[PDB]
RNA sequence: GGCCAGAACCAGCCCUACUGCAUUAUCCUGUCGGGGAUCAAAAUCCGGCGGGCAACGAAGUGCAAGAAUGGGUCUUGG
RNA sequence: UCGAACCACCUAGUAGCUGGUUCACAUCGAAGUUUCCCUCAGGAUAGCUGGUGCUAGUAGAAGUAUUGUGCGGUAAAGCAA
RNA sequence: UUAGGGAUAUGUGGCGUCAAAACUUAUGGGCUCAUUCUCGAUACGUGAAAAGGGUUGGUGGAUCCACCGGCCCCGAAAAUGGAUGACGCUUAAGCCCAAUUAGUGAUUGCCCAUUAUUCCUUUGGUAAGGGCGGAAACAAAGGAGAAAGUGUAGCCCUUCCGAUGUAGAUGUGGCCUGGAGGUUAGGACGAAGCUUAUGGCGUGAGCCUAAGAUGGACCGGCCUCUAGUGCAGAUCUUGGUUGGCGUA
RNA sequence: AUCGAAUCGCCACCUACAAGACUGGAGCUUGCUCCCUCGAAGGCGCCAAGUAUAUUCAUGAUCACAAGACA
RNA sequence: CGACGUCGCUUUUUGAUCCUUCGAUGUCGGCUCUUCCUAACCUAGCGCCGCAGAAGACGCUAAGGGUUGGAUUGUUCACCCACUGACAGGGAACGUGAGCUGGGUUUAGACCGUCGUGAGACAGGUUGGUUUUACCCUACUUAGCUGGAAAUUGCGAGAA
């Protein structure tokens, strides 16, 4: 939340909304330390990233086996007093930043300002979900990744066996949101076949060496 | 990719004296990455098998022999291989390739990944190119059907490397970053 | 102006592009035979006989001496 | 203050043992091995190092080859010697 | 294998992030799936035997049987929570081979040293050379210098080579302190002493200037001579101070 | 109101979804044939509100943060 | 169950060594209190016996929870009397002395036996024999005040 002072300095100078550049990153079915390498490496570079749907990556293996490797993570604990001890995250968002944690000089005060530009999310949340086309990692997908033969888990069941809470309530979320965004699809179907047929029509009243020079490019 | 061996024949013999004045000639075939391990093999076979030394030899001849024109065929390769645990053994495989070098640098690579055996406990006796009839073994045996044909399935293409990215729109050809 | 910058030229140095000579035969190409397969063929393969330069930027091969004369030097002095 | 009191002096008693030992650059630069010693936590002695030179500055050179000519009983081999 | 600095190129080791380099290279070939010290990536070296069995190879024999190899698995049990360095990795970022932009055209993919090559500066030589009879001419309103020399603010110039180091040896027209014989200066228009975001010089020991809104009467340089002549620590000596502490 | 600042693409056509061992549609002969919009392009934006013989730019004097920024 | 052989593991036994500590790291046992390991005594599940039933044996997962009261002895160990579902084995500087205790071992007093000419000796027996200091840092237990997102700044702007 904003102070009263900035709010004032803002009036007073009389700007417009702003907002940084920002690039949103759709991490369903990316493998997970393949994707936190390369975002780790921009950070480092200075960009700002944000993710969602972090419950809906991969890791190669079985789920048993992943999970098992998570309750190792869990055993790790200082005897002497466990409040200042490792600090076991379920949630796959928490899994994601803690991942990517790991891969940055984290005691500098380069690596926390890295750190802290970045923003994990589960799901596509309402302030995220019109701003813009997402992305996605060519090198990191899991199609061609991992052999199709091989098993391999989802993170958001493995999150709710080791101890998330929040499944179904992310389930319902996201459904509601595909709805939504399915409905407003199927609206302005009419717009876009209109805006089509103009520029298929324009053609006929534009100049002929206009056309011959779009034939030769290729945009005809 | 073009194969790492070269195709080598060696002449050579002994260097004349009084009590021989007129020394046998010897030819040899070797498959080496160049000529000074060509004649370091050949001084090698003749010291095991003649009782030669390099101190006291000639070298006559040291040239590449060269392939033939690119055809699939089906090569036969008689070779051996030593290990502390087994002695010597020796096998006879088929493979299909386009030359014999190639066929070679393939029976070394196959030998390395299946019983991790190096370039110097490897010897070659034989290699020939074998009729499609005389084949015994289907792996090799079903590529010369009539009416042979596949499909192309879980490819991974990547991109021209001036054209590759880092970021890329979901449903887009546009990058974002790089 | 004994200050800060840009460009030009000179000497030196550094890194680029531009390349000829030897070699090829277990090879190249026709024809006859058998051999294979097919639905009939061809092709992979083996003998003879006649010609040869695989020469497109031939070849992953053995040497190379191509600046009469392209850029860098806040890495050197004018 | 006692398995030999206290005070002053010989007395700054002796210690092969423990501790200390005050400015800067420059040219060079080691040894824990030999022999003797009531010698084994110490010395003397040769070796390794520094300084000073003398002598006609290529000399009487060499942790290396080649050729010629001597020496040897380990590795291996043998028990049918 | 090491004087003070630039540029270029390498060694050992590496090229997923940490972390420079294949923004995860190729238009290279095979093998491998590992459920609570959680496969593997451990040169020296810092875990593993006898004996046994999922995939992929090889010798023989029949008309399907024995044999023996690769990778993996069992055999494999300890005391704080923890270690291929961490995360992680399985169309590897693992193991065995093999390349340099790829059957297209012949020769060095890239990254990192107190090493190599080259350039600038210093210092010392078993150092190597040249010059040193002032050529001539020239007032303000082209300039200076030019020493027969171990060592300096080096007599001047050119050239080549070496440069780390405990115990230890030696050298220095090398530094600093109290006093003596000489010589030359300074001071009430302010000596010694004391203070410093006072700069300048020297590789350095140190030297010199500035300011004092400090002080109030002595003292600097150079050549020789001389010694009770240089401090961070000795459960060091003497004096003062100090945290514990407004605490027990 | 100090405040001078670094940042230099925007959209009410991307800003919905799923699959890489099967993507436009059929046919049997199951890898070939035929048909179609021909199966590797989000839209704009870069100096006349639009491709035409219209129109002010200096002396800010040869580089210098871009002396300008609500596209 | 398993001879004759043969391969391994462990550091809760004793040896072997002499790397650290001699201008000093308080040394046996018990009491108190916490935590860890599994080579599993009881408690939960399974499998198999030469398992008719009952009572048992030999295995596998499993250390979450339990594992006692007394006579003699300084004891550890041992043995006996009882109770119980059972009375398992170990580590933590042979856990734990500025936490206690001081019975043992190991000064000076004294007696006995053996040894010695003697002063004296004996991992032989016996009796008597000072247990010092926290108010410092950290750890732990409770108890108060208070800034801060560029984690004190930039005006550097991101709303589940
Ligand atoms: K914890
Ligand atoms: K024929
Ligand atoms: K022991
Ligand atoms: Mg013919
Ligand atoms: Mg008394
Ligand atoms: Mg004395
Ligand atoms: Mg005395
Ligand atoms: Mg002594
Ligand atoms: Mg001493
Ligand atoms: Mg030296
Ligand atoms: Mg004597
Ligand atoms: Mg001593
Ligand atoms: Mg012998
Ligand atoms: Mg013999
Ligand atoms: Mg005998
Ligand atoms: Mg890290
Ligand atoms: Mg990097
Ligand atoms: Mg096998
Ligand atoms: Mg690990
Ligand atoms: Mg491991
Ligand atoms: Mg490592
Ligand atoms: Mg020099
Ligand atoms: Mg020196
Ligand atoms: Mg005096
Ligand atoms: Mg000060
Ligand atoms: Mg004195
Ligand atoms: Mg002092
Ligand atoms: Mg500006
Ligand atoms: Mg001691
Ligand atoms: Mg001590
Ligand atoms: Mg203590
Ligand atoms: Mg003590
Ligand atoms: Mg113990
Ligand atoms: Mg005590
Ligand atoms: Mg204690
Ligand atoms: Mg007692
Ligand atoms: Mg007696
Ligand atoms: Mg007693
Ligand atoms: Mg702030
Ligand atoms: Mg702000």
């Amino acid at each position: 939340f904003p102070s009263r002072k900035d709010a004032f300095r803002a009036q007073r100078k009389g700007a417009k909304k702003h907002r940084p550049e920002i690039i949103v990153i759709d991490l369903k079915d990316h493998v997970l330390g393949r994707a936190a390498a390369v975002v780790a490496k921009q950070l480092l570079l200075g960009k700002k990233i944000t993710v969602v749907r972090c419950e809906q990556l991969n890791i190669a293996g079985t789920e048993i086996r992943n999970k098992i490797k998570y309750l190792q993570y869990l055993r790790k604990r200082k005897l002497t007093n466990p409040t200042k001890g490792p600090f076991h995250h379920r949630a796959p968002s928490d899994v994601f930043v803690r991942t990517v944690r790991s891969m940055l000089p984290r005691y500098t005060k380069r690596g926390m300002k890295a750190l802290n530009s970045l923003v994990a999310y589960e799901g596509i949340p309402p302030n995220v979900v019109r701003t813009g086309g997402r992305v996605v990692i060519p090198r990191a997908q899991r199609h061609v990744c991992y052999r199709s033969e091989r098993p391999y888990t989802v993170l958001g069941n493995m999150c709710k066996h080791v101890g998330w809470k929040y499944s179904d309530v992310v389930a319902n979320l996201e459904k509601a949101r595909v709805e939504k965004a399915s409905r407003h699809h199927e609206k302005q179907a009419k717009l876009r076949d209109a805006w089509k047929s103009a520029r298929k029509e324009a053609l006929a009243k534009m100049p002929k060496h206009n056309v011959e020079v779009l034939k030769k490019f290729g945009y005809a | 990719v073009k194969p790492h061996l070269r195709h080598y024949q060696v002449v050579g013999r002994e260097s004349p004296s009084e009590k021989n004045p007129e020394p046998t000639v010897y030819k040899f075939e070797v498959f080496a990455p160049n000529f000074v391990v060509a004649k370091s093999r050949f001084w090698r076979m003749m010291r095991v098998k003649n009782k030669v030394k390099a101190t006291h030899g000639d070298v006559l001849s040291c040239k590449v022999v060269k392939d033939a024109k690119l055809v699939a065929r089906n090569y036969l390769v008689d070779i051996a291989y030593y290990s502390q645990r087994c002695g010597y053994t020796r096998m006879v495989k088929e493979f299909r390739d386009v030359s014999k070098t190639g066929a070679v640098s393939q029976a070394y690579h196959d030998l390395a990944s299946r019983h991790r055996a190096r370039y110097h406990n490897i010897e070659v006796l034989n290699v020939k190119s074998i009729p499609d009839h005389e084949v015994k073994h289907l792996s090799i045996a079903q590529y010369h059907a009539p009416n042979l044909s596949f499909p192309l399935l879980q490819r991974r293409t990547k991109a021209t490397r001036k054209d590759r990215a880092i970021f890329v729109k979901k449903n887009t050809k546009r990058a974002v970053v790089a």
